[PDB]
């Protein structure tokens, strides 16, 4: 029984950037890959970014790419979303999800949640 | 910690599978087990999955039970099993009864723990004699049989090929020593003469196994055949030395059920392998294990987490968006690759889906004689009393996955038989195993003109010749004599020792008895 807590959102310019944290509550954060995603009020959910369980292989979304990136410390236990030059088109709630056993991403059995932190991104 | 296979139920049942191999010996304090394992471990896993679906989906066995299981590695190491079964004893939903584990010792080592809180083990491929002993182990039971007639086995299969001066190596371990042991008590005692007995650990180094084959050259020529109480890896390391030295071709290896028809044992050094003769134990290939199997794939499968690192590895690519995607291999995962293309399954498969079904028909008849009407769990099975399902279990009279009925005796053991095999040639390079003869309740039968079609010569003295010549032991062993003639007045007794005519007497020709001087 894994908890996740968001955290490193807010409220940033145009063009900014914004750093984001999420950490794992238990050992076997190792076990479960983790994956970004976001969602904003009245359109629908929008897989962000992802990284394998063992870290080093990662994956983003059209979207985000070359802008965003993801990265995780297991260490620390700990995932991480650097976005660098903000779009206002990115203020969303994003979330952070664990997924052992899924399919290519972004199909993958999310089995686990996050609290959720809000991006604000303003004109 | 460690990553399990888990499975949701009404009851929920233990299970211990050599998921991972045995730590490198750099780093076994570490407990870092080493590459993953298809038939001795993910198979094992699905088979466990499958057939736990099933015995919810068979109305008749355990009506209104759901089970589940909560799978664990065992990686073929005492203190991973031990850690795990820790892990299982943890609670104290319960674990019921656990299924494996694989090595003989490491079960032990794990049945010391689980008396104690009195679950039930039944291990599928754990063969010593030293687990028939219920005193010791109250709560263990095996449904393949004990040892004690495999290593009669094996002596009988040195006596019908008149071998008598003979090496022999076994696994440092309870399996390999109970074992050999067995195997000196009956071989000495029908008349065969060991020439010396090693004894090494199956993850020892290149120069353990090098020193190994240069002690077993020793007694050459004179014993060329080993006798092997040796699990699977041992053999194969002693294959690899033959490949080291160049002393290929010079022995005849009689592996154990350690090396019964194994595959990762030969593949690469298959000329090394070359003559050997394997015991086997009767598991015929289950058919309903196959289909399933067979049609896994890693986007489906999603309860078995060493599936993705085990797709990987067998295929040696990685899969491109998948979670526990590993960098490590350089080519990329197609849609077209499938189990089917080289499938080997596992040889104890049958015993291992036979294990599970004795837990459960052992639940079942419990659940007759404590809830008859009720359809499902009472309160008096809550709790499940371990001890109730112990004296369950041993009464438990059941038809097997394989159309056998399977009994335990008072030992808590299961009755079995032997398939003998002999890896030979099939065609220029090309190697195989070949049944060649079969054991049970005693009998031997074997099929002479496969194995040689050619013959081998496992003796420390041929024969005395029949005219006068007597058998003289050696300095040491008995089975090394010299043979030498006898005096012209003396006749032959018996082939052993001579006797003189007395006087006016002369032995006859056929050197049996006398005859009077004319
Ligand atoms: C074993 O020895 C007996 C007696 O000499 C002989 O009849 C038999 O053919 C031998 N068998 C083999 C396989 O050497
Ligand atoms: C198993 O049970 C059946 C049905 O009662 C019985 O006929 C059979 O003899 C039992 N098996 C043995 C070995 O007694
Ligand atoms: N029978 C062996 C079990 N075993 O060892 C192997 O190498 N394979 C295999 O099945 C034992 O009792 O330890």
């Amino acid at each position: 029984q894994v908890q996740l807590v968001e955290s490193g959102g807010g409220l940033v310019q145009a063009g900014g950037s914004l750093r984001l944290s999420c950490a794992a509550s238990g050992r076997t954060f190792t076990s479960y890959a983790m994956g970004w995603f976001r969602q904003a009020p009245g359109k629908e959910r929008e897989s962000v970014a992802a990284i394998s369980s063992s870290g080093g292989s990662t994956h983003y979304a059209d979207s985000v790419k070359g802008r965003f990136t993801i990265s995780r410390d297991n260490s620390k236990n700990t995932v991480y979303l650097q976005m660098n030059s903000l779009k206002p088109e990115d203020t969303a709630v994003y979330y952070c999800a664990a997924a052992m056993y899924g399919s290519r991403w972004p199909d993958w059995e999310y089995d686990y949640w996050g609290q959720g932190t809000q991006v604000t991104v303003s004109s | 910690r460690r990553v399990v296979a888990h499975m949701p139920g009404d009851i929920i049942i233990g299970a211990l599978f050599s998921v991972h191999h045995q730590p490198t010996v750099d780093k076994v304090h570490e407990r870092k087990c080493g590459a993953v394992r298809e038939q001795y471990g993910i198979q094992r896993v699905e088979a466990m999955l499958h057939t736990l679906e099933r015995i919810n989906s068979d109305p008749t066995l355990l009506p209104n039970i759901t089970l589940g299981c909560e799978i664990r590695d065992s990686c073929w190491h005492s203190a991973v099993a031990l850690e795990q079964s820790i892990e299982f004893i943890r609670d104290s939903k319960p674990i019921v009864g656990v299924i494996g584990p694989g090595s003989s010792s490491v079960a032990i080592q794990v049945q010391n723990l689980l008396q104690l809180f009195n679950i039930p083990q039944i291990a599928y491929s754990a063969t010593s004699m030293d687990l028939s002993d219920k005193t010791l182990f109250k709560y263990f039971m095996r449904v393949v049989p004990s040892d004690a007639q495999q290593a009669r086995a094996m002596v009988d299969i040195v006596k019908r090929y008149n071998w008598t001066y003979v090496s022999a190596v076994h696994t440092e371990g309870n399996y390999g020593e109970s074992g050999m042991e067995a195997f000196k008590d009956m071989s000495a005692k029908e008349g065969i003469c060991i020439a010396h007995s090693y004894k090494i650990y199956s993850n020892a180094g290149e120069q353990s196994f090098d020193k190994l084959l240069k002690k077993l050259t020793s007694h050459l020529p004179k014993a060329r055949v080993v006798a092997c109480f040796c699990e699977g890896m041992t053999v194969r390391g002693l294959l690899m030395a033959m490949r080291r030295l160049g002393l290929a071709g010079e022995f005849l290896l009689l592996g154990s059920d350690g090396w019964a028809d194994r595959y990762d044992v030969t593949d690469g050094y298959q000329r090394e392998a070359v003559g050997g003769i394997t015991i086997k134990l009767q598991s015929p290939d289950v058919k309903w294990f196959d289909d399933y199997y067979l049609k896994l794939r890693p986007e489906t499968n999603h309860r078995n987490p060493w599936f993705q690192e085990f797709w990987q590895h067998r295929f040696q690519c990685r899969l491109e968006g998948f979670p526990q995607e590993n960098s490590k291999y350089n080519k990329t995962c197609n849609s077209s690759l499938t189990l089917k293309t080289h499938h080997v399954q596992d040889s104890k498969m049958g015993f291992v889906i036979n294990a599970i079904y004795s837990m459960a028909y052992g639940l079942h008849n419990m659940q007759m004689s404590l809830c008859p009407g009720y359809a499902g769990l009472c309160d008096a099975m809550k709790p499940i009393d371990g001890r109730k399902l112990l004296e369950s279990l041993m009464k438990t009279n059941f038809t097997g996955v394989s159309g056998d009925t399977i009994l335990f005796d008072e030992n808590g053991d299961s009755p079995g038989r032997y398939e003998i095999m002999n890896f030979k040639e099939m065609g220029k390079d090309y190697f195989d195993y070949i049944n060649v003869g079969s054991w049970d309740n005693g009998e031997l039968k074997m099929d002479d003109d496969e194995v040689w079609s050619n013959i081998i010569r496992s003796v420390c003295s041929e024969p005395c010749e029949k005219g006068q010549i007597k058998v003289i032991r050696k300095g040491e062993v008995s089975c090394c004599w010299t043979c030498t003639p006898c005096k012209e007045n003396e006749y032959v007794f018996d082939e052993y020792t001579c006797k003189a005519c007395q006087l006016g007497s002369w032995p006859t020709d056929d050197l049996t008895g006398c005859d009077l001087i004319p």
